[PDB]
């Protein structure tokens, strides 16, 4: 309950992914969205989104590559050494 | 501020730091909360209702020797009016000042008239016979002045025969960028590394002027208040420790140095949420800085205040309810969708810290204090 849920890709293009999720039970100040090639060397790329939003577009991706997308809810719990609140999915962008 | 009020703003800040340092040396003193202008207006009232060395020592404690008596009362009167400039008057800033004299003492009309104009001073008689009723009159007056935020000044009065000056305040900093009302939870406050109390804390990540002094082991953050008309600066050591070491570094020269090295960075701020109630009797500390005549039962000359030498300064109560709350001005939430907040600095105020509130327009210091021991019953 105190973690984001139903993380899924709603729309996919060779270079982009529109993701959506359902907010956790507690209020979220902002989300950190991290993404990167699954199992690869490259450091993950990340951006923040205000807490009100439940959708995000990830652009600048490579066709037919598998990516690990993590959405972290940042609420009061996460301050002062509190635990991370993540949810992860894997998705292969189309070759189209 | 006018040139005379500007010099007295500098002198009032200088006095508050000397008073803070004298109080920090006392082992019985835990939290400190001083409004430099209210402290200075207390000395101004002693000068207004005092004669010869009783009044000259009041100006000496303020380091205002080369200032005429009219320049002192007019400058301090203008400074008290300027306190409502960065805040919502009688909403986020409430102040009352009352002089309590014994039932057998009548205040001179000349003093009542001038003290009310210069210092908004109220005058009252107090029956020291029943101590329970004399305390209830002072406590009910402070409670009404602050609408219950400061429900009690003191539980006992020591000197029960002279004049009692009581200053009751409520101050609530209204942030330029509010904390969200739901970004609050229960946390631990380390009073020492072996004693932790429970406190409610409020949390937010934003852009703030910040400096981490690695050599002196402390973080310093500036939190602007409404429309940047004032700002609240917090100085907190890296480790939970007594504030004695950091207090030695508390000079205008070092504060100017720390202010110059601050850079606007993303900071994850967590602060205790709630009302901090602090009462000080400044009588013994002001005497220790040069106010020996006014506080002495025999040498005190308060003839301008009552008409006869039948009054001495028994107490100078400085009581404040300083409320840390989430409320402030709204801001664009799209600042959260910006790269700058990627790896914020962590300013987690879960151990003793020094804080100061400064008026940005006049440069005048509004509050100086420290939070060592949060009440212990204000948690949700």
């Amino acid at each position: 309950s105190d973690v984001p849920r139903d993380l899924e890709v709603v729309a996919a293009t060779p270079t982009s992914l529109l993701i959506s999720w359902y907010h956790p039970e507690q209020y979220t100040e902002y989300y950190r969205i991290t993404y990167g090639e699954t199992g690869g060397n490259s450091p993950v790329q990340e951006f923040t989104v205000p807490g009100e939003r439940e959708t995000a577009t990830i652009s600048g991706l490579k066709p037919g590559v598998d990516y690990t997308i993590t959405v972290y809810a940042v609420g009061a719990e996460q301050y002062g050494g509190g635990p991370d609140a993540p949810i992860s999915i894997n998705y292969r962008t189309p070759h189209h | 501020l006018s040139p005379k009020a500007a010099t007295l703003a500098e002198r009032s800040a200088g006095l508050a730091f000397s008073l803070y340092q004298a109080m920090a040396k006392d082992q019985a003193v835990e939290n400190i909360l001083l409004s430099p202008v209210v402290v200075a207006s207390s000395l101004g009232l002693v000068s207004l209702g005092g004669k010869a060395t009783t009044a000259s020592q009041a100006k000496a404690v303020l380091s205002a020797e080369q200032l005429r008596d009219e320049e002192v009362h007019a400058g301090l009167g203008e400074l008290l009016r300027s306190l409502s400039n960065s805040t919502a008057r009688n909403v986020t800033w409430k102040l009352g000042s009352r002089l309590y004299g014994p039932s057998s003492v009548s205040f001179a009309e000349d003093f009542v008239r001038s003290s009310k104009q210069h210092y908004n001073c109220e005058h009252s008689k107090i029956n020291f016979r029943d101590k329970r009723s004399a305390l209830q009159s002072i406590n009910e007056w402070a409670a009404q002045t602050t609408d219950g935020k400061l429900p009690e000044v003191t539980k006992d009065v020591e000197r029960t025969d002279g004049a009692l000056l009581v200053n009751a305040m409520f101050f609530k900093p209204h942030w330029d960028e509010k904390f969200h009302h739901k970004m609050v939870d229960n946390r631990g406050f380390m009073v020492t590394r072996s004693y932790t109390v429970g406190v409610t804390m409020m949390h937010r990540t934003g852009l703030y002027n910040y400096y981490d002094d690695e050599k002196e082991k402390l973080q310093i953050v500036e939190m602007p208040l409404a429309h940047k008309l004032s700002s609240l600066i917090i100085l907190m050591p890296h480790h939970v420790e007594p504030l004695e070491r950091l207090e030695k570094l508390l000079t205008k020269e070092q504060l100017k140095i720390w202010m110059g090295k601050m850079q606007k960075k993303a900071v994850a701020i967590s602060l205790p949420k709630g009302v901090v109630e602090v009462t000080h009797d400044l009588q013994k500390h002001l005497a220790g800085l040069g106010l020996t005549e006014a506080i002495d039962k025999n040498k005190a000359d308060l003839s301008r205040m009552s008409g006869k030498k039948d009054l001495y300064l028994a107490s100078v109560f400085h009581a404040t309810a300083f409320e840390w709350d989430t409320e402030g001005n709204p801001f664009d939430q799209d600042i959260y969708g910006r790269e700058e907040l990627r790896s914020p600095k962590l300013f987690y105020a879960d151990h003793p810290f020094i804080f100061l509130v400064r008026d940005t327009q006049s440069g005048s210091l509004l509050f100086i204090g420290r939070l060592v021991r949060p009440k212990g019953d204000k948690m949700r």
